[PDB]
């Protein structure tokens, strides 16, 4: 076979706009392959100097959080005042999800229907989901709407916050999600729900990840069921939603295991009432963003890859891990070494696919030629 | 004697200030894994006791 | 194969109604021989209830198959004493509106059980929205109709049995004791809980609401580290303990944080005896559950069904395939890791939502087995797949297929969701199965050849 490098766009150097921003070498190629013969090219990647980031806060608003709700009122000016250092472009958003309100969950009772906790507390009813402020790089307003939140209360300890995560990373426009990095914090103290708990409400239509957003409320939470961590996360790769978990410290094996599931996460201990919220979400980052992982899309058949890494200070990786280079810093230079192998010859004359790190919009686009 | 839950959706913290009432009133509490059962509780300290966990909302028993 | 995939009979019930959400077969191998049906959302004509549930009795051998409903309740719900006695007027003390009757139709004889999870029942002391299970046990082909509503106890709240949601899942077994799963109850720690018939009968006195009934077998509280386990959230019956008696078997999908695990319990006790622990969190390892003998050893076999169960394409990308458990038993005993495990090949399938026992279908000597995959097939309506039975166990390849025959809709036909099979209608020796699509509203039945 053969190969020719067609754009090659010379990635950005040292020290403008998230498009202008390069951080792949190579853009377009033609791979002639020659059936069992493979062929087999290098990219580079190059992190950048400041890349904006835009993160939406999601918090759970059950009875249990009450303590965490009082001190987030200064969350949205200290954290913004905390980001400063990392980039000059920031944005913020909050969102806040309770439960599904059908009947095994949530008290049916028009007592506890209009006041789900004790009579001394005085909680508002339960709600699915509701987008309180969309994406907006005002501190101020964050504050103030943030501040006039009231806690709700519930039957179950588990929370149905999955339902949130979907909508949140579906509904795009709403939420105000840009082509940048997008960070999701996910602070809860307590389980999740699942599909298949919902049968349990009679429930059995499963999640059909689309937008149900009607003011700034999520309707449908009685129709289709909590969304399987499968759909998750077919849907967060999609969308290139990074996704931070703010847990307490008793469940934490939890969603240690969840982001061991998903890809692209990190999970953070939330101490006392959210005291670090502010120095776990830029740990989460941190770590985060000092890594890379590639990923192609919908190989055609008899066509299988291979993956190879080239990290910093000389480890190399191979194996599974070939597509994975942690540790990069910032403008930290790191090669990569794929293969495309092609074990028969199908009638498609020239199929294209395209290898981009998770993430990022960032795509070099494969073109396939066989024989 | 008194065996409040706190089980259910209810706040973590709302759960070591019914243990310190207690001991901070003589009696003796042991502690469990969202669960606190006392021992020794007389009729004005269980009623008191059950008054405080009503108030804080959470599920009060007697043994 | 075997199986008449080219016309099999179609029964269709009430548009909406959820008909065939749960299948059962009714006095098989004799005269009046019958297919019941459950339509948890059918509007039946009960005093001032709405939605109520229904369970139909579709005649075996009729040209038209004619499914007609059974009236096992014909009043609405019950009023509170007080609220007539005092300045109250109406005060029902039971929600029968919406309580998705017929969610569960169990025959074993001339009896038949059909339970409503979702009956929730205003408490007689303090105002409460408890949605324990209720179950109607008919006896003696619909001579006497009884009640059974085990969770409706003195014990009426989450921290009790009031959430219990009892009928979730039953069972009869071979000598007629009838076995509950509440998967809500002690704070959705889950609870198994069984009674023989002549028990219920005897103890049975509708006057008060909160019936005892003497004897009862139930599983204890355990601590609060337990909950939100979901124990009992579908049962199954077979030996598993060298005695005369069949042993429980309960799925507890959320147990072990979420990993899941399937525990048999001891007949005459209800003491547990194994553990079989889920492979991958979240994958929902005890949606269905069944026991039947797979290598002709002479002893009862597990199965286990984890329909979210993810897994990997070569290529990388994680799908959502689900995926089947098969424990062999042995004369020692059954061991803790699988013997066999049966993997689902469609996206968002759901394989191993329903399992069934076939029986000798093939006549071979060894016992098949049916897995249903609601969201299966090339327009995702629904697949139905047969495995045959042999010495070394289940084979790793169907020896059938099966899929609807009308064309596909805007709603899914959750095709596959709930099977049965095991009894022979047409009587010619050749076991029989039938096949829910409650998205449509349709049952099919299938006979061997
Ligand atoms: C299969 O897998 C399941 C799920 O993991 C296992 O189920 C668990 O098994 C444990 C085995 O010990 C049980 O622990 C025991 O639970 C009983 C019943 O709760 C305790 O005894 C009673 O506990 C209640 C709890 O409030 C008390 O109120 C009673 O006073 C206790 N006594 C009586 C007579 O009822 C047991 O107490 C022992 O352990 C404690 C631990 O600190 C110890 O302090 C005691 O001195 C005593 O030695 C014990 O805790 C779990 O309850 C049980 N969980 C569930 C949900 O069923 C199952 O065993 C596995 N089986 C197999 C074969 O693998
Ligand atoms: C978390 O919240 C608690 C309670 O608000 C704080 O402790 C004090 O508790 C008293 C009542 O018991 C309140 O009147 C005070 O306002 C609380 N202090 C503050 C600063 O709000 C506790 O300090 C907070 N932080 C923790 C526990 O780390
Ligand atoms: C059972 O009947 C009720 C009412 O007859 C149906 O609920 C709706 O009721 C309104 C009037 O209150 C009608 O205008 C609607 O047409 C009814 N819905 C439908 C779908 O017809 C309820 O839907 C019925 N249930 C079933 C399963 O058909
Ligand atoms: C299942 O429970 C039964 C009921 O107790 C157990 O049978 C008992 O076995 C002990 C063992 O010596 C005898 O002392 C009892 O008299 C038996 N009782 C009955 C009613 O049979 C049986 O052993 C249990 N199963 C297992 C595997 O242990
Ligand atoms: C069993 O019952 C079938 C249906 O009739 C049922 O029983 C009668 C008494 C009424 O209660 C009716 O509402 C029920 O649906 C009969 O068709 C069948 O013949 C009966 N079996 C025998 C052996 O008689
Ligand atoms: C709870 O607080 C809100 C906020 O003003 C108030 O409108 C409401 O009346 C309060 N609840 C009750 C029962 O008064
Ligand atoms: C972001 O990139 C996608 C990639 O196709 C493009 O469709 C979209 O117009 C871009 N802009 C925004 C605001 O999403
Ligand atoms: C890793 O690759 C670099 C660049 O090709 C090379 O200089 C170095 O010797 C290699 N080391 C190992 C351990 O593979
Ligand atoms: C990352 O690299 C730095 C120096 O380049 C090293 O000190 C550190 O131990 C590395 N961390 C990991 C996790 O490899
Ligand atoms: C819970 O699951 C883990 C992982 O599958 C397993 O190692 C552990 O043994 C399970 N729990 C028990 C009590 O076996
Ligand atoms: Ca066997
Ligand atoms: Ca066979
Ligand atoms: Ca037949
Ligand atoms: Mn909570």
């Amino acid at each position: 076979g053969s190969k020719d490098i067609k754009k090659n766009k010379n990635v950005t150097n040292r020290s403008l706009k998230p498009e202008d921003i390069t951080q792949i070498q190579p853009q377009q190629l033609v791979l002639r392959l020659r059936s069992g013969e493979p062929q087999t090219f290098t990219l580079k990647f190059k992190r950048a100097e400041d890349y904006p980031i835009d993160l939406y806060y999601l918090m759970d608003l059950s009875y249990s959080m009450k303590d965490d709700l009082e001190n987030v009122k200064s969350l949205g000016t200290d954290l913004m005042n905390e980001m400063r250092r990392i980039t000059s472009d920031f944005r913020i958003g909050f969102g806040s999800f309770v439960e599904k309100t059908v009947m095994p969950y949530i008290s049916t009772t028009p007592a506890k229907l209009r006041n789900p906790c004790t009579s001394e507390q005085n909680c508002t009813s339960p709600f699915s989901y509701k987008n309180v402020l969309s994406l907006t790089n005002k501190g101020e307003v964050f504050n103030e709407l943030v501040g006039k939140q009231r806690i709700s209360g519930n039957l179950d300890s588990p929370e149905g916050g999955f339902d949130a995560i979907m909508q949140v990373a579906v509904c795009g426009s709403l939420i105000g999600w840009r082509n940048v990095t997008r960070l999701l914090v996910f602070s809860t103290d307590a389980g999740f729900h699942f599909a298949g708990d919902g049968k349990l409400g009679g429930i059995v239509l499963p999640n059909d990840g689309q937008c149900h957003l009607e003011n700034n409320m999520y309707t449908m939470s009685h129709y289709y069921d909590y969304p399987s961590i499968a759909h998750l996360v077919q849907k967060l790769s999609e969308n290139n939603i990074q996704t931070i978990f703010a847990v307490t410290e008793e469940f934490q094996p939890v969603y240690k295991e969840l982001k061991n599931l998903i890809p692209k996460s990190a999970v953070g201990t939330l101490s006392a009432n959210s005291s670090n919220v502010i120095q776990l979400i830029i740990d989460a980052y941190n770590s985060l963003s000092s890594e890379v992982i590639l990923e192609n899309g919908k190989l055609s058949e008899g066509v299988t890859i291979s993956y190879k890494s080239y990290c910093k200070n000389g480890v190399n990786g191979t194996g599974e891990n070939g597509r994975k280079c942690s540790n990069i810093s910032i403008g930290d230079e790191v090669q990569f070494e794929i293969s495309i192998t092609s074990n028969k010859c199908p009638k498609k004359d020239s199929d294209s696919f395209k290898i981009r790190p998770l993430g990022f919009t960032e795509e070099v686009e494969v073109i396939l030629q066989y024989i | 004697e008194v065996e409040v839950h706190g089980r259910g959706d209810i706040p973590r913290s709302s759960l070591e200030l019914f243990e310190k009432v207690a001991k901070e009133l003589g009696l003796k509490v042991e502690r469990n894994h969202r669960t606190v059962t006392v021992k020794g509780v007389s009729e004005e300290q269980i009623r008191e006791l059950e008054e405080v966990a009503k108030k804080l909302g959470l599920w009060v028993l007697v043994r | 194969f075997n199986l008449d995939a080219e016309a099999p009979a179609v029964l269709s019930g009430p548009p909406g109604s959820f008909f065939g959400f749960s299948v059962e077969f009714y006095r098989p191998g004799t005269d009046g021989v019958s297919v019941l049906v459950g339509a948890p959302k059918a509007n039946t004509s009960q005093p001032g209830v709405l939605q109520g549930g229904a369970v139909y009795l579709c005649p075996w051998g009729a040209s038209p198959t004619q499914c007609t409903p059974i009236e096992f309740d014909s009043k609405g719900s019950r009023l509170l004493e007080s609220s007539l006695s005092s300045s109250e007027g109406e005060e029902p003390v039971e929600y029968k509106s919406l309580q998705w009757f017929g969610a569960t139709v169990r025959a074993h004889g001339s009896s038949i059980l059909a339970c409503a999870p979702l009956y929730s029942w205003r408490t007689e002391k303090e105002p409460l929205s408890d949605p324990v299970g209720t179950c109607y046990l008919s006896t003696d082909n619909f001579t006497r109709i009884l009640e059974y509503a085990p969770c409706r106890s003195d014990f009426s709240w989450a921290a009790g049995q009031g959430y219990c949601q009892g009928g979730f899942s039953a069972e009869f077994t071979k000598t007629g004791r009838v076995v509950l799963g509440g998967p809500g109850s002690y704070f959705w720690q889950g609870q198994i809980l069984s009674a023989t018939q002549e028990q219920i009968a005897e103890s049975y006195y509708p006057e008060y609401l909160i019936n005892l009934v003497q004897g009862q077998l139930q599983t204890r509280q355990a601590s609060s580290i337990y909950d939100d386990s979901y124990l009992g959230y579908s049962v199954a019956v077979g030996e598993f303990s060298g005695d005369d008696t069949e042993d429980f078997v309960a799925g507890v999908p959320k147990g072990n944080l979420t990993y899941g695990y399937v525990t048999i319990l001891n007949g005459s006790d209800i003491r547990s005896l194994y553990n079989f622990s889920g492979e991958q969190m979240a994958s929902y390892f005890g949606y269905a559950v069944a026991a039947t003998d797979v290598n002709g050893d002479g002893l009862d076999d597990l199965l286990v069904g984890a329909p979210l169960l993810m897994d990997r394409t070569p290529d990388g990308r994680p799908q959502e395939v689900g995926r089947v458990y098969v424990y062999l038993q042995h004369p020692a005993g059954i061991e803790p890791t699988p013997t066999l495990t049966l993997t689902g090949h469609d996206e968002f399938g759901r394989f191993g939502s329903s399992l069934t026992p076939l029986g000798d279908l093939d006549q071979d000597g060894y016992n098949d087995v049916a897995i249903g995959a609601p969201f299966g097939g090339e327009t995702q309506q629904g697949v139905v797949f047969v495995f045959p039975g042999g010495p070394g166990g289940l084979g790793s390849k169907p020896s059938q297929v099966l899929q609807p025959l009308w064309a596909a809709s805007h709603t899914p036909d959750f095709f596959g969701s709930a099977l049965r099979g095991g009894r022979d209608l047409d009587g010619n020796g050749y076991p029989d199965l039938i096949v829910g699509s409650f998205g449509v509203d349709k049952a099919v039945v299938y006979r061997g050849r």
